[PDB]
């Protein structure tokens, strides 16, 4: 048993039918000494008497707010949640396995810059008494300061979740030598899980489409601007460019190009980050005629 | 000055190449738990070298004598057993030619009468082949983040300070 | 040894052979496609002795899968050079 916030605690299990479970013993957080007694959740059966109360978790009937009382008065509180360990691994139901870019991939992060800022988005099919906590840090020895702000729903089609966090202190120019982490606590009832993603901001670019898409006609010269979002200045954090009309495609360190408009019509640009291979930008597009 | 379109030239050349001259894993493929130890020893343009905008228009000495000192190393890498050894590539591999791009490069930037030559502390590489392998994507792709932020360098070098 | 320690080790090599794989495509190549396949259609098959929960016997044949990366991968960059 270990403490994961104020008089919240984690019992460990290994899950499976008829285990026998664990043997904790939780202290009342009080200086008194006599005259206490011990209940669970909303039941007022006494289940013990004493500074301390033995008991045997086992399963989710013995999880739950433990609380004592002297003088008919409630002296503290202690949540127990269960995190099942399943043939040595722990549980993994609260959130959707996403399988890319590889297996037990839960979560999935994306920065549309240098600056330190990122989002991550989860998934789960779980609608109830459903909390989530998020903490961050670059590197595990030696933690550097990452603030986040709280998960809340962002979709539903499968329910999805976001995120943001940014670096207290980032340097937008560096070489990052450590990878910041995300940790996600989900607590569904109960149950307790986690969850980690380990990551380089460069790794997770993806910038925002090509803005102001314009067409300029010539007895069709394409021309467009960064995106108001992506780091500055440009003439350090360069982008490049893949022109498509829709494969037709020129690729180019420039914010113009000339091209044909062959088919009916469509021109789409999007960018890219012109020296580490990161993500491509989403599509921008602009009907020819 | 230190000729900086020929070093946009160079080092843009060298993303290219550091992409291009060897196999690829994914961004979250090989990482192992003592990673976090092991990239002390590596030299990285940090917080505070100076290769910040706004460090390059003070003074951009420290950056260049940093951006030096990597190429240096990661040279001195490449031509090692790491690369060299069994399963083994040859010079004229395009690691080689990748090796003959950071050397292009370093020869550059050194100016006249400063001597930012050191000596490196090469430990000892692994000896089964197996561990050699990983090791050279490990390496590539720490290169690749290091010569990124070289390009930028002189990309923004060469259009504000020439 | 550990159970930990060979799935580590598959996960390894599975990146590996997927860069050899994508590198190829960049550039006897049908050979080497078919022999890298068949790797794959191994790496499965003792992957699911693992699900199940010799050895001894993956162990060995982990070091013998790796000797034959090694030799592809040895193949490749001479082709390239
Ligand atoms: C995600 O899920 C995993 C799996 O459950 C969690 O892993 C647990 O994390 C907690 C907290 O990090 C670990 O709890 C720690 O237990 C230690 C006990 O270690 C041994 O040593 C003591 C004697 O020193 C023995 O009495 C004990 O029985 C153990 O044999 C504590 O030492 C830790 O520190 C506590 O005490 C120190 C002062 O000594 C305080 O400064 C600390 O604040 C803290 O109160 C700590 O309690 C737990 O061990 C982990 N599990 C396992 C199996 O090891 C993850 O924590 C969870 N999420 C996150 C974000 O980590």
């Amino acid at each position: 048993i270990w403490e994961l916030k104020k008089d919240v605690y984690v019992v460990e299990l290994d899950w499976y039918p008829d285990a026998p479970g664990e043997m904790v013993v939780l202290t009342c957080d009080t200086p008194e000494e006599d005259g206490i007694t011990w209940t669970l959740d909303q039941s007022s059966e006494v289940l013990g008497s004493g500074k301390t109360l033995t008991i045997q978790v086992k399963e989710f009937g013995d999880a739950g707010q433990y609380t004592c009382h002297k003088g008919g008065e409630v002296l503290s509180h202690s949540l127990l949640l269960l995190h099942k360990k399943e043939d040595g691994i722990w549980s993994t139901d609260i959130l959707k396995d996403q399988k890319e870019p590889k297996n037990k991939t839960f979560l999935r992060c994306e920065a549309k810059n240098y600056s330190g800022r990122f989002t991550c988005w989860w998934l789960t099919t779980i609608s109830t008494d459903l909390t989530f906590s998020v903490k961050s840090s670059r590197g595990s020895s030696d933690p550097q300061g990452v603030t986040c702000g709280a998960a809340t729903l962002s979709a539903e089609r499968e329910y999805e979740y976001s995120v943001e966090c940014q670096e207290d202190s980032a340097c937008p120019a560096a070489e990052e030598s450590l990878p910041i982490e995300v940790m996600v606590d989900a607590v569904h009832k109960l149950k307790y899980e986690n969850y980690t993603s380990s990551f380089f901001i460069r790794d997770i670019i993806k910038p925002d489409p090509p803005k102001n898409l314009q067409l300029k006609p010539l007895k069709v010269e394409v021309s467009w601007e960064y995106p108001d979002t992506w780091s500055t200045p440009h003439s350090y954090f360069s982008l490049t460019f893949c022109v498509q009309v829709q494969k037709d495609r020129v690729f180019t360190d420039k914010t113009s190009a000339t091209v044909i408009c062959r088919k009916n019509a469509s021109i789409s640009v999007r960018a890219q980050d012109r020296y580490y291979s990161s993500s491509w930008s989403e599509w921008a597009s602009v009907p020819c005629s | 000055s230190p000729a900086w379109t020929q070093c946009q030239q160079l080092s843009q050349k060298l993303c290219t190449l550091a992409w291009s001259a060897h196999p690829l894993v994914g961004h979250m493929d090989l990482r192992e738990e003592g990673d976090e130890e092991t990239t002390n020893d590596v030299p990285h343009i940090q917080c505070g070298d100076g290769c910040d905008p706004q460090g390059l228009r003070d003074n951009s000495q420290f950056c260049l004598q940093r951006i030096h000192q990597g190429l240096i190393f990661y040279e001195k890498l490449l031509g090692s057993d790491i690369f060299t050894g069994e399963p083994s590539l040859l010079p004229d591999s395009p690691v080689g030619q990748l090796h003959a791009s950071l050397l292009g490069l370093s020869q550059l930037l050194q100016p006249e009468g400063h001597h930012w030559e050191t000596q490196q502390i090469p430990s000892l590489s692994p000896s089964q082949p197996w561990q050699r392998l990983l090791l050279r994507f490990k390496i590539l792709r720490s290169l690749q983040a290091f010569v990124a932020v070289a390009a930028r360098v002189f990309a923004h070098g060469a259009a504000t300070l020439s | 040894m550990s159970i930990q320690e060979i799935q580590k080790e598959i996960a390894q090599i599975q990146a590996v052979i997927a860069g050899i794989q994508k590198y190829i495509y960049t550039m006897s190549i049908e050979e080497i496609q078919k022999q890298i396949a068949a790797i794959q259609c191994q790496i499965a098959a003792i992957q699911k002795q693992i699900y199940a929960m010799s050895i001894e016997e993956i162990q060995k044949q982990i070091a013998a899968i790796q000797e034959q990366i090694l030799a592809i991968y040895k193949q490749i960059m001479a082709m390239v050079t």
